Order: structure tokens, then C-alpha cells, then sequence
């Protein structure tokens, strides 16, 4: 069960706000890309 | 609210359609600045303060 959420102390002032489907032996392989062009 | 206290609703990511605010005949004023109502619904801006 997650009950613990310990990534950040604050939130003042929010330009944009995006909730979508989610993504996701070693059994599964993620490959992913981040880039960031022209903004 | 209070005009001290003004509500601030910040709103992005959205389809914006201003035809229905500027056909409603429920407003009494509709004075826009350094804009025309006309060109709204074709223009396309990063973020709405209302
Ligand atoms: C950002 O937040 C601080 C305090 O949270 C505030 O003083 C400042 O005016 C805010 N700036 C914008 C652009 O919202």
C-alpha cells in the first residue's frame, strides 16, 4: 500500500497542470526520451 | 468575492470559445482592450486571467 509521499515541501505559483493514463528477474523494460526543443 | 479580495482563476490548457460569451445577451458590458471579440476565437493565447 504507497502512504508515504516525500518529494517536495511546497507549490506556489503553477503555469500548467497535466493528468493523463498511465504509462507504465527483471521482467519489463522502460525506454523513455525526454527532450526539450523550442519549449 | 469582495472587489478587495478579487477571485483570480488562472486557466491553461483548454479550448477557449468566446463566441458564447460575446452572443449572450445576459451582459451589459463587454468592453474589451487592446483586442477585438471578433479575432478572439482565431487568436491563441499561453494563459487566461479571469
Ligand atoms: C510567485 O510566488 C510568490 C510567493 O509564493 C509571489 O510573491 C509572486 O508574486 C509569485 N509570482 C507570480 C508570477 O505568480
Amino acid at each position: 500500500m504507497e502512504s508515504e509521499f516525500r518529494v517536495y515541501s511546497s507549490a506556489n505559483n503553477c503555469t500548467f497542470e497535466y493528468v493523463s493514463q498511465p504509462f507504465l528477474n527483471f521482467k519489463n523494460l522502460r525506454e523513455f526520451v525526454f527532450k526539450n526543443i523550442d519549449g | 468575492a469582495s472587489v478587495y479580495a478579487w477571485n483570480r482563476k488562472r486557466i491553461s490548457n483548454c479550448v477557449a470559445d468566446y463566441s458564447v460569451l460575446y452572443n449572450s445577451a445576459s451582459f451589459s458590458t463587454f468592453k474589451c482592450y487592446g483586442v477585438s471579440p471578433t479575432k478572439l476565437n482565431d487568436l491563441c493565447f499561453t494563459n487566461v486571467y479571469a
